């Protein structure tokens, strides 16, 4: 199975600030890979498709890279409705696994 | 920053290499003579001035003149307004009839040959019911034997029945500007070092070209094009011998040709407006056609092309020319035209030297033929007429079409004989300098930019 | 006086020249692009395929967002994996028929990313349309 | 708009059986893929079940560790999603949603996700 | 990779279904309009009558406000001398072909309501251009 | 709220009825004979692979066979470019001579009659005075008597000088698959239970048809579109007396024709280049050329076709055939194409039973005619050329065409009789499937929305 | 303010001179009559109901109708379908044998001459071995003498052997609408008062002119387009001698042209196929062909023009009028069609008078020749087969087509005389009120108003 | 009544009128400018010169900033050695075709002097969108 690993598992960060978490695949999932957010008591909402290619309605200060194994979600002015749980996800084979998923604190 | 963009840019100066169809430029002041006494200068377009040949600076593009295209089109419809400019004209069936044919009317001596034969036949007149019986005066490039007596025939009747040409077309060469259409460029090579393949690190933009003459030469290139500085020669790969050896020299050498018999005209009537002009008497003396070249010109530029020739093959090479050992009547001849006549020649007192690495003319005896299958094509003929009076016509002698001996073994020397062929491989003595590529617009390049909404 | 016939070059003018130089005339390549019994049909045939390579680049512009504005950005990301070069030299180093070389197996990806990239900007603004 | 309704969550005693049901609207339901995924009481996220839609094939998919034990269904003509479990786990106790694909060959995603249903066996 | 997308059928597909269900797929039949000595004339008028039907409808379609947006509102009300009918049914009750039956008497009034409602919009935002 | 406005709608699902040009799609395969074996394989299009032939849910269409337009078109240009290979071949004008015709040498029966004359007669060589005296072999179905001694003449020599025919290209029928442009659609019905009329309730469209191979037979449709399960009939009202019952059964019927006769050609020269292939002696035998069909299968297929002829015309109908009472020598006859010759059968011992509600072969003696009158226009004919050895073809017959018997009495008997007469009979059982719509986008509709400023 | 700005306008009312190739648009209820009874009814181009001949109010236009262009693409390609109509019909070519013709069996005056000859000849039958020996009649004006004895020939087979024409085509004029095509309007000036040149002040915009009958008279313009209110007269330069002066009149003078011959045909099979309509037998009495005018119309109308002739050259000059002094049959005569047959009159007895500035019917004897150079070409001509019984037709005079006399002395007569010459100026008197402009849009225009961002 | 035919003028209708006049109505002349065996190629060959010159209006509008606008103000100023006129009659006195003859010599520098006015605009838009 394809093993998605999310660096770091949680971290602080300030209002303001831009990150960039990590999602590193066990095989190739070239441009399979999709980030979620899911905030508190909310159900995920998707933020990025098949690696960069940004979603209507989400807010452009969310980007994406990344292409192989090692892929990067940037969040590139961190606002606070922004924090929260962050998943990665592949569709390059089954059985369909996730990342761990970052949480984002303030 | 790093958040680039795709950005598509339409209208952008890039090409590709591919073929379409172009069409004529004719001069537009070969449009006062009125309705085709030559061929095509109604049919197709009139030309524009000055084209616009602009320089395409810092600019390097792999020619190629081997591959090219566009020599296989203009062929294909040269061929084809050759062939549209003697349909209106009169055929000439009814004339494959039993001749009667003695010699003419001259000194016979046995060095001599007889050139040309009497014979007398029966024709149809107009009418259906009377028979005139006329004479006339032929060659014998066209009698054969019908087999006491001696009754000829004439030789493509056999297997092609065959047209007259018209006398109102003209067999002159006029000038061609070819076109590309609209979505394509037309690239020539401005170098002045510049073989058959290879990069032209300068090359210019056109949209029509320079004025081509559309001639007939097997051998012996004639009227066009001549070179810049030296003399280059020009092949495929040059250790092979089925690939000829297209060279293009500098400075023109001048030809004489000339036909001294008077050859009076006459016209016999075959049926309802249907003309046949045939010789009736010859005024004067019965004299042989002949060309002629100065041999101080003509060894000085085999001088130059020996020279040439063994940048290619080396030095202490030695280098002699042959006279086209054998073939057919079109290849081992200097076959052109001259007023509307159509020369063979005899190239064998010109290719015909050995060269080591250390006032007078020469006159080639020629000989006329009255039908004509230029392009060798299985169907088709052209019975030339005769013409009036005395012609004599000056040419400028441009490029040789060479060609190697295959040898096998290790030996020096290297016969070069000339010959003919395809007769693309004039036109490609003219076509060298161009080729012709396809605008294809809508690049694409990133940037920092979004489209915003 | 004013007006020279140095920098007005004319039609394949700057195809040597830099992408920053090329793409300051881009409508001299534009408008040479339509316009400039049997010879007559080499002739029809000629102009119903200029007319056809014409609506079809003018098609798969048309279908991205960019109709005839002739130079637009887009939404979607450049991908190193096509060029990886830095952008300081592709305005100033290369010139067009260099980067044709150097990314000609990488289009036909690139032309269905943009219609994509198109129709779901469509169909979202048009969502957005509705509700409002 | 898109609409993902889930029921029929409950407490369950290991070994039993439960239906649960999604109800969509706002697309031509027959035409997407749909899935179950379920979220863990400590977050995971684990895809459950899979049915294609009817221009994707139709077929389902599960994972090995519910083979056997799960099946995922669709009716089209009532535009509703049902997922059938029997032999229940207590380690089958999450929050299950129902969730809509996305268009063509980059529609492999979650496009939607419904609001979730609450199943604890115990 | 695991190819789950969601496909919707390809030419004339929901030819027979409601408005609901025709109005979410427009485009597939939109690509398909421009690519796909004696018989070349049977390839010429093929061709020329091609790029001419689809020429009138994209001349049609570009005079009005509507450059390439495919689906676009108006400012022209509904007189019910066209149609009478109910709003709530004509969206999920009938299809396009009994439409097209029940109003093609109507259209050449409607096409002349257009232009009009988008000429006089147009001199009115040149007029509202002009003052400032 | 009621106020609706008008939105329009691009790029939207309808069609109406309308006809326009189609064009060929050759198949790419048969692009591999060189340069115009047969007629259309480098003139129209190469095809392509996988024609999306896509499913119309929950459609209903009025389809029409018989008032359908696009097998008119079909057969207008399969009969111009049937002239367009008949244009460069040879005329055959000068062979119109009182003949001399005797017998063949042959063992000469007083109940069999003489098929083969000889006809040795004058001809023009290629020279314009001499005639040479030749001969050759002609059928009966080619001479007519000039009316002591016995000289015949040519039949067609009356009223219709027509061309000979080239041996370079062929007769046999390759795959055509029409497809229309763009913009416009092909509606194909997919029902296995249609017949002429009527809503098919299960359409399909596509852009190109099958492969649909131009055949050219009068009775016995060959090689071509099997039903699906039963034996389909479909007509026009069948309560009309002079429209033809095209039956098209679900079984192949296999056919064997064949001509055993050696036939050795020859080859006069008529004039300049133009050669005319006669057929010389003959090899071995004198035998006529038949076709057999096995009456096992045949038998069980009339013992269908009269099941399925009364579910239109009632059950305890005593149905019985005849054999085409009269007509011409192409509607009395299977008139067919075999191998580049041109075959008259003679149904008769086919259609003769009577049926009531309660491992060998059929032999039919066939003939061969050489001029030929396709299509029956008044002034052309087509000398098709002998060809060598025995020939030999295998078919399908796939449907039938009858018609029946204009009673007017209270008789139950239906004596059913075959009848070619037009030949687009035989495509409209191949374009029954198909009809042509013009699509229409660009819908309006009113809704609740305006475009804001 | 002075801040303007440039506004561009798509679709904006402002034409400019052109010349494009216009199409028919043939009649639908012409097209009744199955293909091609007369030329280009199934050709070209079905018409459409109420063409929107619309008013352009407070517009003038400067038109013209002498370096007008639409009279020479209608003459180019009226000449080019009347080809078209000629290349199916039966090449007349074998009839050129020496005839051998007497008189004509009739009541032989001193006075009178033979105007039909008898000419029996030979002639080969469909047989290419046999030669039947038929006789015919011929037109005096047909045979030329061969020089006892007395044998002619027929006056075409010197130079132009010319076809037959088929019977089933006929050279009735039908009406033409010529249409212009997309982007392009026809200018037709309304103006009642209207010469030549000249701004004309009442225009209108139509797609499609009114019905152009395509009639051939050199003098006398027949049935077609009378003016509305005078007698208008309009030329070139009036003082001028080169320049034809086009009359136009406004009321019709009605002619009655005749053959009373009965004219007997007979049918001479010359080939395969190829039959020759030659007249057989007189029936009744050798009478004269003529035509009649009322004089108390013609007299009234010459006294109309005359009237304004003085407009133009003053009071107090003696009109009178002469028979075109000189020239060819064609130019000296009314010559014009029939019903199919050509009839060549003499107007000498009606441009007969001379004018001061203070029931019976007049009868032209006509004559007739089967042989047609009509617009004189070099290399044709066209044998109009005879027609059976007796030939009658009624056509409206419409207009003259006169040339002054170019006088160098300082007289007050002018006598006028008729001359064809260009066929064009009939062309002229139907096509002077359209010109053709072409559609420009995307003007520009200054306003305050600038693109903001 | 409503509706009449008084100032629902026709084709090239307006021809004579005034400029405010005949810029309530272009379309009129627009729409008819697209629709309406050796006779069928004077239909061809007048097709394609009538498809052609039609493409060619239709990218000599593209090329700037109006892709199918019909009016559009645009930024260069009218320098008055072109025209010289005031402005309050040049909207009703005069008329168009005396427009045509008045300006004739000044057009190909209007529409050189358009191209650069959009792509120096469109560089300019994309300097603005490059910052942000
Ligand atoms: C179609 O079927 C008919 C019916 O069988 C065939 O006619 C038969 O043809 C065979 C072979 O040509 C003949 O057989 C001959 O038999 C003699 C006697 O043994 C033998 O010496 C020969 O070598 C030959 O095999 C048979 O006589 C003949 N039937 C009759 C009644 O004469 C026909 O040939 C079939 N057509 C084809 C194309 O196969
Ligand atoms: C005739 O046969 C058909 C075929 O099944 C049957 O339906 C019908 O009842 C029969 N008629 C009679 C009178 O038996």
């Amino acid at each position: 199975d394809v093993v998605l690993t999310q660096s770091p598992a949680t971290l602080s960060v300030t209002p303001g600030d831009s990150v960039s978490l990590s999602c590193r695949a066990s095989q190739t999932i070239s441009d399979n890979l999709h980030w979620y957010l899911q905030k508190s008591h909310e159900s995920p909402r998707l933020l990025i498709k098949y690696s960069s290619q940004s979603i209507s309605g989400i807010p452009s200060r969310f980007s994406g890279s990344g292409s192989g194994t090692d892929f990067t979600l940037n969040i590139n002015s961190v606002e606070t409705e922004d924090f929260g749980m962050y998943f990665c996800q592949q569709t390059n084979s089954w059985p369909l696994t996730f990342g761990a998923g970052t949480k984002l604190e303030l | 920053a790093e958040n680039l963009w795709v950005t598509v840019y339409y209208g952008v100066p890039v090409w590709k290499d591919a073929e379409t169809t172009l069409f004529c430029a004719s001069d537009a002041k070969a449009y006062e003579t009125e309705k085709h006494n030559v061929w095509a200068t109604h049919a197709c377009v009139p030309t524009d001035p000055n084209p616009q040949e602009i320089h395409l600076e810092n600019v390097t593009e792999e020619f190629n003149m081997w591959k090219n295209n566009m020599v296989e089109q203009m062929h294909t419809d040269i061929i084809s307004l050759w062939d549209q400019s003697l349909k209106p004209c009169v055929k000439l069936t009814p004339l494959c009839v039993t001749l009667q044919c003695t010699n003419v009317t001259n000194n016979i001596t046995d060095d001599m040959r007889g050139e040309l034969k009497n014979c007398s036949f029966n024709m149809t007149t107009e009418l259906r019911d009377k028979k005139q019986k006329v004479y006339s005066l032929f060659y014998r490039l066209d009698v054969v034997q019908i087999n006491s007596n001696k009754e000829y025939r004439l030789i493509n009747c056999n297997t092609s029945a065959c047209t007259q040409a018209c006398p109102k077309v003209s067999f002159e060469p006029i000038p061609i500007h070819y076109c590309a259409p609209a979505g394509f460029a037309i690239l020539k090579c401005k170098d002045k070092k510049f073989n058959g393949t290879g990069p032209c690190p300068s090359v210019s933009t056109v949209q029509c070209t320079h004025g081509i003459k559309p001639v007939v030469s097997t051998q012996l290139l004639l009227n066009g094009s001549l070179a810049e500085e030296e003399v280059m020669i020009r092949s495929e790969n040059i250790t092979n011998n089925a690939k000829n050896i297209l060279v293009q020299f500098n400075t023109p050498v001048q030809i004489n040709c000339t036909r001294p018999n008077n050859n009076t005209r006459k016209s016999i009537r075959i049926g309802p407006g249907q003309a046949f002009y045939a010789t009736g008497d010859i005024i004067g003396d019965i004299r042989q056609a002949h060309c002629n070249v100065s041999k101080a010109t003509w060894n000085e530029t085999l001088g130059k092309v020996v020279k040439q020739l063994r940048k290619h093959f080396g030095n202490n090479t030695i280098i002699r020319f042959a006279n086209s050992s054998g073939g057919d009547l079109e290849v081992t001849t200097h076959s052109f035209n001259c007023g509307g006549e159509f020369f063979y020649c005899n190239t064998s007192g010109l290719f015909n030297s050995t060269w080591i690495s250390n006032n007078d003319s020469i006159t080639l005896p020629c000989r006329i033929k009255q039908i004509i299958n230029m392009w060798q094509r299985i169907g088709q003929c052209m019975y030339a007429p005769p013409i009036q009076g005395v012609i004599r016509c000056v040419s400028n002698i441009t490029g040789l079409i060479l060609t190697r001996d295959g040898g096998s073994t290790n030996s020096t020397t290297e016969t070069f004989r000339p010959g003919g062929g395809d007769m693309r491989d004039n036109w490609r003595s003219e076509l060298y300098k161009y080729k012709v590529v396809k605008i294809e617009p809508l690049g694409v390049a990133p940037t920092r930019c979004k489209r915003r909404v | 006086a004013v007006g020279i016939g140095a920098v007005f070059l004319g039609f394949l003018g700057a195809a040597g020249s830099t992408m920053g130089a090329a793409s300051m005339t881009l409508t001299v390549q534009a408008r040479n692009l339509l316009s400039g019994t049997v010879w007559g049909i080499k002739q029809l045939q000629a102009r119903v395929l200029a007319v056809e390579r014409y609506l079809r680049d003018q098609q798969l512009l048309g279908i991205w967002g960019c109709s005839g504005k002739l130079i637009c950005c887009t939404n979607v990301p450049w991908n190193s994996s096509w060029s990886n070069r830095n952008l300081s030299e592709i305005w100033d180093n290369m010139t067009w028929l260099q980067w044709d070389k150097e990314i000609s197996n990488y289009t036909q990806i690139i032309y269905g990313l943009l219609e994509e990239s198109q129709n779901q900007q469509e169909k979202n603004e048009q969502d957005l349309l509705a509700l409002d | 708009e898109v609409m993902l309704v889930e029921s029929g969550g409950g407490l369950v005693k290991p070994g039993g059986s439960l239906k649960l049901s999604c109800e969509a609207s706002g697309f031509s339901f027959g035409f997407y893929s749909l899935s179950w995924v379920r979220q863990t009481p400590e977050k995971r996220l684990e895809w459950v079940a899979t049915i294609a839609g009817s221009g994707v094939g139709g077929q389902t998919y599960y994972p090995d560790s519910v083979k056997g034990r799960f099946t995922i269904s669709r009716d089209n003509a009532k535009n509703t999603l049902y997922l059938q479990m029997s032999s229940l786990r207590s380690e089958d106790t999450a929050v299950f949603y129902c969730a809509r694909h996305g268009e063509g060959k980059y529609g492999s995603n979650f496009a939607y996700w419904g609001q979730g249903t609450t199943l604890t066996v115990s």
